[PDB]
């Protein structure tokens, strides 16, 4: 029963049954009366689901060949930051088998095959296991919630079976979620001002805290 | 309780409404029956009022129009952009301005208008704009034409961004009534967020991209050879070398040492003597100044979160003793009619537009602006005119507002009702200082040409005849010009050069700027300028406070906006409707503003255009004849419309001879004009008859029944050819003479 | 029912009795009766003449690269120079296709009207279908002409689905000669060689 | 196309498509045709 | 920097502004100010564990005019001494 | 010549069909049949039946008198 950060407005409409429901809404953006196309009930707490899923997959993923360049487990050449890393070719580019630019559009193609599925299971549940995938079109139902699917793909190890156990182990997804997206927003600031890689910023603070913290270093 | 209502598909989007033209009226969803029909069917296209009585829907209508209107100029910027790109001759009047013309239009070589394409310079053919976009991207950092290409690009982009918004906040979700009425939100988001943060990102750009770029094209580098804007942001050493501010490296910011950043933001003033624009380490102060209190300013207003300012507490509280009851429901006025704001806003932009005309030739804010005098002349002279028709529109909307949103049950011993209760003493003191300026200018005008005429040049308002020295302007220039040693210390030089602080700015031969004199001439037309402006106002603050009721009709509400009359009794009642008072009043926003960029043209012409010599000597395009010839109409008539339409009529056979095209049919819409203005409906009604009779006689009747213009349509066909003819002609004669003598 | 978006309802007038059905029709312009019955005859030509037209543009030029023949590329083969002039070999060709396709006009408008040979009235087209005429001369060997109708909606169905894969082909030849001003066999060449970087970013 | 094609059928914008095939006509006539002040036919 | 003037007027003029917001001596968002300017109490909604009436948003406000009143302060007395 | 000529017989001819039009529909028309019963010079007959601005003969005499003016000029 925490709560933080919470107002009357905020309470009105967030009463618990959410994973990670705080009451944290000052500006009142999850209000059922004035629900429209993106800012409705429905899409924002699956908004913060895929958004902190990939920050999830995206705060492990830009300091891990970082982590393991200094351990010795990765060729140097790989064992680079994220920002110059083909994603930014300004602050530095690294030759892949394929130039980045083909490579957003396999991207794309591999990302269009992947979100327009997790899309239309959004608009009506279940109604994409229906035409032929390759096969594999039974395991890809998913569940009333698109959130979270729960098949046989989505759930292979079946981990959390019990509703209570599944519950409560949702919280610990969002709420490592939301660290994610402010890892990721810490690693975008960090990467503009430090100039270097965020594994490479907290080795330089853990040595000198009073010489390499926001305020010394620009 | 500031929150977001929508409610989500109000209307399905379907062609089935694009079919039926008239759907939006209940008069014209019945189909055509005259050819008035047509016409209504326009007048009544964007008059959302008049379609449906529930402001909800009206407000949804005005935010996807403002998304269209929006969606429109993202597409005129993408055009300009483009043309840059592919069709100018950009990175040639990059390399040297001075002696190339800004050009970036090119026609097609069909019909013996390939003339058009003339010798602009840098082996380029084109037209040769006036808009002045070639030094606003000089001022930009624009250095290459990939960069034009990848802003028309993304213009593109936003263009069908505004495109889907305007579908989106009408067809899938669009906000409800409360929504549009939270105006303590929007205006803090305007001043904050549109206001605050564009000054912001603009002043980012102007301390990233605008300075390093500009510095290095006043050191004569190639802009073949200038590193890209993203090498200043990446390689910082790159832009520590032009300041060296920049290798502290933002610990100045927050340590509130901005002193240190007195290498590029400073408060200068004055113009750059290599371009003869204003410095953009001022530029780049200005806009985070102006952020930095624009983003203070959004921040007054209470939204939802506590703090703030609710507004109806701000105007219930302004009572005073000389009003009782004042400001009282104009919070009710001005969040329930759209039409009030709507004269407000627009107050505030003809307004705005015209600070704008005359804070840009007078600190010129681009890379040789002031030195193309064709761009100068072209920028003030359209922005007077938007500002003129911006303000017309503003009495419009204010009149619509009376006759069909003012409620005067809320509005009872307020301001606005008290000012409909003296309306007459209004007018009738408007109108004596309308007649006393008219006279004290106008006649003082007629006098110099009589005793010009009559061979006494002493008895005349001259310079060398009866001065009238303007003192009150001739001291505001001195205290202006002898500022920075006193009252405002820490500036290098003064604000503009047309002050009096010397600084004769030379830029490729072509005078920027230099002290403005201001003598008889400028007191007689700066007179002539309060009496015509003072007239619009009289006709257009007469329409508006008699839009309700008269003396003559005290049931002109009833009537409406868009009436003709109430028909020939009283003595008659023709154009007694607040419309017709917008009608005139467009006919003296012509007056005033076309004698406001006729004195601007012959005084910038006489006074500040011109070319420097060696030894420091100015010749001036028309030298020094606006002191003597600028008190008579006959050196109006003779000085600056026969000597300067010296170069409209004998452009023939150049490049030029579009200006005399368009000159020729500019005068032929506005005798065009004379023929809607000066007749009646009756006669080309029964002239219309007689034509009938003539299709009937052949078996060619068409069914949808000829008629002739309405009154109001009669009027308003009139004042667009006059308008637009006149228009047409002074931007002929100015885009001709400017561009053949600069 | 196979469709193009499988979480989409597909359209009312698309309702899967056209060969080739997979209700992709966002825009919705064959919403109307009348229009859909011609657009289906639009793209039933539009799909023939692209599978001819991949047939020239894909087919010799493969066998130029293999060698097989001295063809030229398909971009510069109206340029070069034959027996008749390429100015009036278009009049020669307009006329024989203002009874090609004047003709074909009529079955459109008006269905079992020009099934009959006009010189010889003992020669008839065995078609029912507009837009699948029959006859000795479209169909000599009577594989359309069928008693089952379900493999005569597949075959028809296999003949439109092998027709749009053409128009992107030869829509896919137009843009690769206006951006790589190369042959797409040589193009293909290109990319199977270095798939990675010999792509439309390698510019 | 019920409605789209009565739009497209409107006053305003088959006075746009004919204008447009009009003056695209006689554009294209003088061009191959220019400066053409007596017909020799 | 610590011990320079930039920061303790910084540190003062956030924390004597927050101090005002606290103990009612500057509007916030639980206490209007009218055209008498006289504290009124008013229920913004807003819920924190302060038992005066602070909330998140007068640490927003009165650290902004901590900062505003306080830049000037700095580049006031850094103008003049 | 030829085309101020034609300009002159234009002139003549716009005003000719003014003033004839003012005489001929001088007692009536089919936008007001009782114009003979209002006088010559009357006004107006009121913004009612689309607006009859200029509907008398004595207006049709008023818009030919530009019409001469622009003729002999
Ligand atoms: C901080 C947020 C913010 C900002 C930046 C703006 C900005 C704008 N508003 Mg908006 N508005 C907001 C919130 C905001 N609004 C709030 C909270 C309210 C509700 C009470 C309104 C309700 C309101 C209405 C009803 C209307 C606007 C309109 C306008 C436009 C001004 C007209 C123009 O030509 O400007 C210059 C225009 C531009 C510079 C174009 C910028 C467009 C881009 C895509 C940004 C706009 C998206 C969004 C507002 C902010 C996203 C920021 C993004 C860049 C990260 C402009 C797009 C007017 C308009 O034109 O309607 C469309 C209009 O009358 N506003
Ligand atoms: C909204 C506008 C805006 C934006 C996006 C930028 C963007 C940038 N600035 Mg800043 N800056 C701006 C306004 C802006 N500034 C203004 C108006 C000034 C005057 C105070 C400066 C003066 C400034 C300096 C002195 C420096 C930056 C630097 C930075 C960089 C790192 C900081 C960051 O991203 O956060 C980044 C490229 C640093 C940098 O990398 O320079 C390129 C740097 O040292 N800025
Ligand atoms: C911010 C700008 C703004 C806003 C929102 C509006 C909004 C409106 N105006 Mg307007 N108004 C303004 C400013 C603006 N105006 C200005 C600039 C003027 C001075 C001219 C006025 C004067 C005013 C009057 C006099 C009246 C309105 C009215 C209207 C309403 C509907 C008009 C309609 O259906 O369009 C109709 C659109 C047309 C007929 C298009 C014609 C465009 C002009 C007149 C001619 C073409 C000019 C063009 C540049 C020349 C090209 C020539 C070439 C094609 C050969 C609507 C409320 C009317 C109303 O009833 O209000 C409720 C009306 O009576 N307006
Ligand atoms: C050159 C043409 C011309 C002239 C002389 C006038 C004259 C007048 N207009 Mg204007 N106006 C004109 C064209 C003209 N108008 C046209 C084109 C329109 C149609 C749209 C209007 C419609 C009109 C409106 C709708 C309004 C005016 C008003 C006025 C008066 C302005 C006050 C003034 O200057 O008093 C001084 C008088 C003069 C300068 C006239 C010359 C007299 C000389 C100097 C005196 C010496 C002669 C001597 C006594 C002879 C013996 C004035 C009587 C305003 C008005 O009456 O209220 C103020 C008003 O509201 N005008
Ligand atoms: C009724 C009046 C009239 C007449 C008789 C003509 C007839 C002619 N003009 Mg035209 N012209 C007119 C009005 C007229 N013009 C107007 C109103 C414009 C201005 C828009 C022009 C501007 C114009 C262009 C720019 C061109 C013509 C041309 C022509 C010729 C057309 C040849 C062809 O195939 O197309 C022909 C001699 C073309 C030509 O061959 O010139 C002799 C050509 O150059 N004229
Ligand atoms: C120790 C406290 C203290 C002191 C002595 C100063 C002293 C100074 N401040 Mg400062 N200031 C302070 C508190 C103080 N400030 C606080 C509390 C605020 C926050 C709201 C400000 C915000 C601020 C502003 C916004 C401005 C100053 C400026 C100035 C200068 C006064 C210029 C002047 O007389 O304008 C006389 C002005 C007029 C007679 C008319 C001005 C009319 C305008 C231009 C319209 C001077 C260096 C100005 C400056 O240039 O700084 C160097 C300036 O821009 N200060
Ligand atoms: C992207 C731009 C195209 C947007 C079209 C949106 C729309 O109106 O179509 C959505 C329309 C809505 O369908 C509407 O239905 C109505 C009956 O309820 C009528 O039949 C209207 O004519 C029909 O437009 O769907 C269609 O059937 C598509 C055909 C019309 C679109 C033609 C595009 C050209
Ligand atoms: C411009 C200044 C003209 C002075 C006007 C000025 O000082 O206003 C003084 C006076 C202010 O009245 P109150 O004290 O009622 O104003 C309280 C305000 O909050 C209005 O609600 O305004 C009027 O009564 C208007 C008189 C205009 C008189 C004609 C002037 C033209
Ligand atoms: C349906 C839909 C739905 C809704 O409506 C919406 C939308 C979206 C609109 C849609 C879609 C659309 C599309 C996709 C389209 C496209 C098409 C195409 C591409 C075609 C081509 C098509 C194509 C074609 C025919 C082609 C043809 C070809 C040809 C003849 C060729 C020829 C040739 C050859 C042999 C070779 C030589 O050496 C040369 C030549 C002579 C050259
Ligand atoms: C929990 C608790 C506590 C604590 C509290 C505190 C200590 C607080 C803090 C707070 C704070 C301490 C806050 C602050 C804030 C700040 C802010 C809010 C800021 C803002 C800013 C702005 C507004 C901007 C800036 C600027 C300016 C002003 C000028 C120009 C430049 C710039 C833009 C940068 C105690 C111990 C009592 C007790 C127990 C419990
Ligand atoms: C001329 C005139 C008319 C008559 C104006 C009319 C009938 C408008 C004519 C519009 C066009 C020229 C006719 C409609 C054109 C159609 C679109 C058909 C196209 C034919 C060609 C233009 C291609 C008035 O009704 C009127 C009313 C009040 C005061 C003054 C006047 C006035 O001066
Ligand atoms: S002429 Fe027309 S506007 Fe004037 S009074 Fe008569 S009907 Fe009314």
């Amino acid at each position: 029963r925490s709560l933080i950060f919470a107002s009357k407005q905020s309470l009105s409409y967030l009463d618990g049954t959410l994973p990670g429901d705080y009451g944290f809404d000052p500006l009142g953006l999850m209000d059922p009366e004035g629900a429209g196309g993106f800012i409705d009930p429905q899409w924002l707490p699956y908004a913060e689901i895929i958004n902190g899923r990939f920050a999830m997959l995206g705060a492990a993923g830009a300091i891990a060949p970082e982590v393991l360049g200094r351990i010795g487990l990765i060729p140097q050449e790989t064992a680079i930051p994220w920002f110059q890393s083909g994603v930014i070719p300004p602050v530095g580019n690294y030759s892949y088998w394929a130039d980045p630019y083909t490579l957003f559009v396999l991207e794309m193609a591999l990302m269009g095959f992947a979100e327009h599925r997790r899309a239309q299971d959004y608009y009506k549940p279940g109604s994409m296991g229906k035409q032929y995938f390759l096969g594999l079109e039974k395991f890809l139902g998913g569940s009333g919630n698109p959130a979270y699917p729960g098949g046989p793909i989505f759930n292979f190890l079946g981990f959390g079976k019990n509703e209570k156990e599944l519950q409560e182990l949702k919280v610990k997804e969002v709420k490592n979620g939301r660290l994610a997206m402010m890892a990721v927003l810490g690693y975008f600031t960090q990467a503009i001002f430090t100039g270097v890689g965020p594994f490479q910023n907290l080795l330089d603070h853990l040595a000198d805290p009073v010489h390499n913290n926001v305020l010394t270093n620009l | 309780e500031v929150k977001i209502m929508v409610e989500k598909d109000p209307v399905k989007t379907s062609f089935e409404k694009w079919a039926k033209p008239g759907h939006f009226s209940r008069t014209l969803a019945k189909g055509p029956n005259t050819t008035t029909w047509i016409w209504n069917l326009h007048a009544d296209a964007h008059d959302f009022d008049s379609h449906t009585n529930d402001l909800e829907e009206i407000s949804r209508k005005v935010f996807s129009a403002h998304f269209g209107q929006l969606a429109v100029i993202f597409i005129w910027l993408s055009g300009m952009y483009f043309h840059g790109a592919r069709f100018s001759n950009y990175e040639a009047w990059l390399s040297d301005p001075t002696h190339i013309k800004p050009s970036a239009q090119v026609v097609w070589p069909i019909v013996g208008q390939k003339i058009l394409n003339g010798d602009v310079g840098g082996g380029f053919q084109g037209i040769q704009i006036t808009s002045g976009f070639f030094q606003l991207w000089r001022a930009s950092g624009i250095t290459s034409e990939l960069q034009l290409y990848t802003t028309a690009i993304g213009g593109l982009i936003f263009a069908a961004l505004m495109l889907f918004a305007g579908w989106f906040h009408y067809h899938k979700a669009a906000p409800k009534l409360a929504w549009f009425q939270n105006v303590e939100s929007m205006l803090n988001h305007h001043l904050a967020g549109l206001l605050g943060l564009g000054s912001l990102a603009w002043a980012g750009h102007q301390v990233h991209v605008s300075l390093p770029i500009n510095r290095l094209l006043d050191a004569g580098v190639d802009p073949k050879e200038i590193p890209l804007p993203h090498e200043f942001i990446l390689n910082r050493d790159l832009l520590a070398q032009l300041y060296p501010s920049f290798s502290k490296g933002l610990t100045p910011f927050f340590t509130l040492n901005w002193s240190e950043y007195s290498d590029f933001l400073t408060f200068r003033g004055g113009l750059n003597p290599v371009t003869g624009g204003l410095w953009l380490t001022d530029t780049a102060h200005h806009h985070l100044a102006i952020a930095v209190l624009f983003l203070v300013a959004g921040h007054m207003y209470r939204t939802n979160f506590g703090i703030g300012h609710s507004m109806k507490e701000i105007l219930e509280a302004h009572k005073g003793p000389f009003t009782g009851e004042g400001h009282k429901g104009l919070y009710e006025i001005l969040t329930t009619s759209w039409h009030a704001q709507l004269a407000i806003n627009l107050a505030m932009l003809g307004s705005l537009t015209i600070i704008v005309a005359h804070h840009m030739y007078a600190m010129p804010p681009y890379p040789y602006l002031a030195t193309d005098y064709a761009t100068q002349l072209s920028l003030f002279t359209h922005h007077m005119w938007i500002g003129g028709f911006l303000v017309v529109g503003a009495a419009a909307h204010a009149a619509i507002f009376m006759v069909r949103d003012y409620d005067p049950t809320t509005q009872y011993n307020n301001l606005l009702d008290r000012v409909l209760r003296h309306r007459d003493a209004i007018i009738s003191h408007l109108n004596w200082v309308c007649i006393f300026l008219g006279f004290h200018s106008f006649g003082l005008y007629i006098h110099n040409d009589t005793m010009s005429a009559l061979g006494r040049p002493q008895d005349m308002f001259s310079d060398t005849a009866i001065q009238l020295q303007p003192v009150f302007a001739q001291w505001i220039q001195n205290t202006h010009a002898l500022a920075p040693s006193l009252t405002a210390p820490n500036a290098t030089a003064s604000t503009s050069l047309t002050w009096g602080g010397g600084d004769l700015v030379a830029v490729g031969g072509k005078v920027a700027l230099l002290p403005i004199p201001l003598g008889t001439a400028d007191f007689l037309v700066h007179h002539i300028h309060a009496f015509t402006i003072h007239v619009t106002v009289l006709i257009l603050l007469k329409g508006v406070l008699f839009a309700r009721s008269s003396r003559l009709i005290p049931d002109k509400a009833n009537l409406g906006f868009r009436f003709p009359c109430d028909g020939p009794g009283r003595g008659g009642t023709c154009q007694v409707s607040a419309w017709d008072h917008v009608f005139l009043g467009l006919f003296w926003m012509y007056n005033a503003i076309s004698v406001v960029i006729f004195h601007f043209s012959w005084k910038m012409q006489s006074d500040v255009w011109g070319s420097i010599s060696d030894q420091g000597v100015v010749t001036h395009i028309t030298g020094g004849n606006f002191a003597q010839s600028s008190i008579t109409i006959n050196g109006w008539l003779r000085d600056f419309l026969w000597a300067q339409a010296s170069q409209v009529i004998q452009s023939y056979g150049s490049s030029l001879s579009a200006y005399g095209l368009l000159f020729l049919g500019a005068h032929f819409v506005w005798a065009f004009s004379l023929m809607f203005l000066f007749s009646g409906r009756g006669y080309w009604q029964e002239l219309i008859e007689s034509i009938v009779w003539a299709h009937n006689k052949l078996k060619v009747a068409p069914a949808i029944q000829p008629r002739a213009l309405s009154i109001v349509q009669g009027r308003a066909v009139g004042v667009a050819h006059y308008l637009l003819g006149g228009i047409a002609t002074t931007w002929a004669f100015f885009l001709a003479r400017i561009i053949s003598v600069g | 029912r196979p469709l193009w978006f499988p979480g989409s309802q597909p359209p009312e007038w698309l309702d899967g009795s056209l060969p080739g059905d997979f209700g992709f029709d966002p825009l919705g312009l064959g919403s109307d009766p009348e229009l859909l019955k011609w657009f289906v005859q639009a793209e039933l030509v539009h799909c023939r003449w692209a599978m001819l037209g991949a047939a020239g543009i894909f087919i010799p030029e493969a066998l130029t690269k293999a060698g097989i023949l001295n063809t030229p590329s398909w971009t510069v083969a109206g340029d070069q120079q034959y027996f008749t002039d390429a100015t009036t070999l278009f009049v020669i060709e307009i006329i024989l296709f203002a009874w090609a396709e004047g003709r074909r006009w009529a079955d459109i408008i008006n269905p079992g009207c020009v099934n009959v040979d006009p010189v010889f009235p003992n020669n008839k087209l065995t078609g029912t279908d507009v837009g699948y005429p029959g006859g000795l001369w479209f169909d000599p060997l009577g594989w359309g002409q069928t008693g089952d109708a379900a493999k005569l909606k597949d075959l028809r169905t296999r003949e439109i689905k092998n027709g749009r894969l053409a128009m992107l082909a030869v829509l896919g030849a137009v843009v690769q000669a206006n951006y790589t001003h190369t042959g797409p066999i040589d193009n293909l060449l290109a990319h199977l060689a270095d798939p990675g970087h010999n792509t439309i970013f390698a510019l | 196309m019920q409605d789209v094609k009565t739009y497209l059928s409107t006053a305003p914008v088959l006075a746009t498509l004919w204008f447009g095939f009009l003056a695209g006509l006689l554009i294209e006539i003088n061009r191959f045709f220019p400066d053409a002040l007596v017909l020799p036919l | 920097y610590i011990g320079s003037s930039t920061n303790l007027i910084m540190v003062a003029s956030t924390t004597l502004m927050l101090f005002a917001g606290r103990f009612g001596l500057a509007p916030s968002a639980n206490r209007k100010s009218t055209a008498g300017l006289k504290l009124v109490d008013r229920d913004s909604g807003l819920q924190t564990g302060d038992p005066a009436g602070f909330t998140a948003t007068d640490t927003l406000a009165c650290g902004a005019m901590g900062h505003v009143i306080g830049v000037g302060i700095v580049l006031g007395l850094k103008a003049t001494a | 010549d030829f085309l101020v000529h034609h300009a002159i017989a234009l002139g003549l001819h716009t005003t000719t069909l003014i003033l004839v039009k003012g005489a001929l529909d001088a007692r009536g028309s089919k936008l007001m049949p009782d114009k003979k019963e209002f006088g010559y010079s009357f006004p107006c007959d009121g913004p009612g039946r689309g607006g009859t601005c200029d509907i008398s003969a004595w207006d049709a005499f008023y818009l030919a008198v530009f019409w001469m003016l622009n003729t002999i000029g």
